[PDB]
């Protein structure tokens, strides 16, 4: 990992922000050099990518550079599409739509340039329609750039270009799964699918269809245009690149920041810009993952870079890439409740496992947090979060019990005196 | 800012200029 | 004529014997003496189900709402 | 909230404008032919907008556009938040309350 940093310089995988918002010849950075790249055989972007290796930015491991030099090898029959998650489904990420915001001139070509790789026929994308006003303009975007001769169907130079759809969904989780997305982009219901049928790459919208991430798409054509042997720069010989974090909850100025691997959460929580609460002897209970990890102490997460597999080290790892803090006034116990009421409201349903199964969580975790009958409930409220994980089909699941799971590591007593401090009050 | 009107948004430049589509068929 | 039970004769009327196959089957009507009647055994077909069919391009089973 | 409905505008009635007729030409070229068949989601979502919010002759509307059998519309329209299927006002506020905006 070197010198223990992840630094940030102005050389870095994203362009521009408060410079052109707007259409134009992607003044200095974008669109450079297009027809030498694709004219060349397809597969040489394939595992081209390698010299990075990213991981992918989809909550997950399982690097981008495999499922796509993955099976969609051959071809016989259908066409092949691309779905590519804009959605936000985990609470406090937001690294989404900064990207999209400011700057959409990037994935069009993300697309394209990516796209030539699955030897894919159209370009859907997804975006939560909850974002009304800045989805609204990529269709300018596409537009401004779109209608200049850019894109499809020979555009430019090659005999393969093509265009891209903009969806919308309305009270979605379904980004929540890949095999959930390529239904309801269908107009099902969106209950997702199993898991293997046939996994995604088989069955798909009528025919195979590749399930990428925002980042993960968005950073490729960049990665193939100078890539390197500066494709892998920071972190060490396991996870390499430099993703986004978006600090919220506790700071001086909440806001993102491009950060390279291995970085330590002590120096970077207070960098960009203050520690504004106590940088100390306000505790500091931090939870690595948006929702998909459970809480840490004091310990040495503080020191613990964020490595990915350096996080799997301890309890518990994060892929979703953001941060929420605590220090003194918020009950975690408090606090992790609202985590939970948020669960049981963006469930599918089919699964018995999962519904009915977690209600009977949340519906005792309003025991607890307002103190309430005894102990020895801890007990089996774990065996409870132990008794789900190969039982549901989809990672909500799995990322249903991780925070209480976590919960009663991490912390004994927090609970076993307020039992205690309605137990005294009753009498 | 345009709270109706996805029209020529969808319709303007799209309508013409999404080609083909060959799409196939699926009859079924 | 008195409460409704269905008083009856009949005096075999409820006997169920249980054997093991039908070559040791007949063996105790005969053996008895007395006539019968044989029924046959049933089983499915063999049958070919497979999930993830569900989802098809050009096939006309394709469901929605499952 | 429940999710019978009493009836009450069996026909209430509905109908689009005829300026929207030529948009959902668009829309549907989005798709392959032969699956279409759902494009829903934007299509259902339009008529809330011409209206502000859909009643019960409204999902039986579009049924009769997209000929599926309508119950597979009273259920994608019971599924998702963002459609109000009882009736709202002018201004419909929301109040972020979560982990973080707690
Ligand atoms: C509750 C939940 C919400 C999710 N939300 C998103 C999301 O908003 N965006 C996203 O790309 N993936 C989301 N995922 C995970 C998807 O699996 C992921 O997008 C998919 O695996 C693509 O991964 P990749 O493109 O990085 O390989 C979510 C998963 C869950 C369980
Ligand atoms: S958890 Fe069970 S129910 Fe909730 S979404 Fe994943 S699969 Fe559907």
């Amino acid at each position: 990992f070197g010198s223990l940093k992840d630094e940030d310089r102005i050389f870095t995988n994203l362009y521009g922000r408060h410079d052109w918002r707007l259409k134009g010849a992607q003044s200095r950075g974008d669109w450079y050099k297009t027809k030498e790249i694709l004219l060349k055989g397809p597969d040489w972007i394939l595992g081209e990518v390698k010299t990075s290796g990213l991981r992918g930015r989809g909550g997950a491991g399982f690097p981008t550079g495999l499922k796509w030099s993955f099976m969609n090898k051959p071809s016989d029959g259908r066409p092949k599409y691309l779905v590519v998650n804009a959605d936000e489904g985990e609470p406090g990420t937001c690294k989404d739509r900064e990207i999209i915001r400011h700057d959409p001139h990037k994935l069009v070509e993300g697309c394209l340039v990516g796209g030539r790789a699955m030897g894919a026929r159209a370009a859907y994308i997804y975006i939560r329609g909850e974002f009304y006003n800045e989805a609204s303009n990529l269709q300018v975007a596409i537009r401004e750039a779109y209608e200049a001769g850019l894109i499809g169907k020979n555009a430019c130079g090659s005999g393969y270009d093509f265009d891209v759809f903009v969806v919308r969904g309305a009270g979605a989780y379904i980004c929540g799964e890949e095999t959930a997305l390529i239904e309801s982009i269908e107009g099902k219901q969106g209950k997702p699918r199993l898991k293997p049928p046939f996994p995604a790459d088989v069955g798909v919208f009528g025919c195979p269809t590749t399930v990428a991430n925002v980042e993960t798409v968005a950073v490729s054509p960049t990665i193939c245009r100078r890539g390197g042997a500066w494709f892998a720069s920071f972190g060490r010989e396991r996870n390499s690149g430099t993703k986004l974090f978006n600090i919220s909850g506790h700071v001086n100025n909440p806001c993102t920041v491009e950060e390279e691997m291995s970085v330590p959460l002590k120096e970077l929580i207070e960098k960009h810009a203050g520690g504004v609460t106590g940088g100390w002897d306000n505790l500091l209970a931090v939870i690595p993952g948006g929702s998909s990890t459970p809480l840490i102490p004091k310990s040495v997460c503080e020191t613990v870079l964020m490595d990915f597999d350096a996080l799997i080290q301890a309890q518990t790892g994060l892929g979703t890439a953001a941060v929420i803090v605590m220090d003194r006034s918020t009950d975690i116990v408090k606090a992790i409740a609202r985590l939970i009421e948020f669960y049981k409201h963006e469930s599918c349903g089919q699964c018995t496992p999962c519904r009915e199964g977690v209600d009977w969580m949340n519906k005792v975790m309003a025991r607890f947090v307002r103190g309430d009958a005894r102990p020895a409930e801890i007990d089996s409220l774990w065996e409870i979060s132990k008794q789900i994980e190969g039982h549901t089909i989809c990672a909500l699941g799995d990322g249903a019990a991780w925070p209480v799971q976590g919960l009663i590591r991490h912390f004994r007593p927090e609970l076993e005196e307020r039992m205690q401090q309605f137990a005294q009050q009753h009498q | 800012y345009s709270t109706y009107t996805f029209l020529d948004l969808n319709l303007d430049l799209s309508k013409f200029r999404m080609p083909q589509p060959s799409s196939g068929r699926e009859s079924p | 004529p008195l409460m409704g039970w269905a008083s009856t004769a009949d005096p075999l009327s409820n006997l169920v014997l249980t054997f093991s196959t039908k070559e040791d089957a007949v063996a105790f009507a005969e053996k008895n003496g007395w006539s019968y009647d044989v029924e046959e055994r049933k089983v499915p077909k063999p049958k070919s189900k497979s999930y993830g069919a569900n989802f098809s391009w050009n096939k006309r089973t394709r469901v929605s709402t499952k | 909230v429940h999710r019978d409905t009493p009836e009450n505008n069996p026909e209430t009635p509905f109908d689009f404008t005829p300026e929207n007729y030529k948009r959902i030409e668009a829309i549907v070229k989005n798709y392959p032919e032969g699956h279409k068949a759902a494009a829903v989601l934007p299509v259902l979502d339009l008529a809330q907008r011409q209206n502000g919010w859909l009643p019960i002759s409204a999902m039986n509307k579009v049924a009769e556009i997209l000929q599926v059998p309508p119950m597979r519309v009273y259920e994608v329209a019971t599924f998702y938040t963002m459609y109000n299927r009882k009736p709202v006002g002018k201004y419909h506020i929301q109040v972020c309350t979560t982990t973080p905006c707690m």
